[PDB]
């Protein structure tokens, strides 16, 4: 019967959990490591991803 | 400023180069413009 007080720890943590994931995530770019794009790109086109 | 010639490619501002690593470096805005043309006959002949 303690469901709903769980609820509340599981939502904070599957949310928390989905910030972390969002990291991981390219949004469009060639990839999510940011010394790598600064790295392999020239400065003018770095910056657009 | 004067250039050998075959690298108005490394002048461009933002991308290094070896004549550009030792000579010249532009910011990155860079604002200005930048022209640039041939001057053979005026400036080679041996020299």
């Amino acid at each position: 019967a303690l469901g709903k007080l769980q609820d509340v720890v599981n939502h904070n943590a599957q949310a928390l959990n989905t910030l972390v994931k969002q990291l991981s995530s390219k949004f469009g770019a060639i990839s999510s490591v940011l010394n790598d794009i600064f790295s392999r790109l020239d400065p003018p086109e770095a910056e657009v991803q | 400023f004067v250039i050998r010639g075959d690298e108005v490619r490394q002048i461009a501002p933002g991308q290094t180069g070896n004549i550009a690593d030792y000579n010249y470096k532009l910011p990155d805005d860079f604002t200005g413009c930048v022209i640039a043309w041939n001057s053979n006959k005026l400036d080679s002949k041996g020299n």
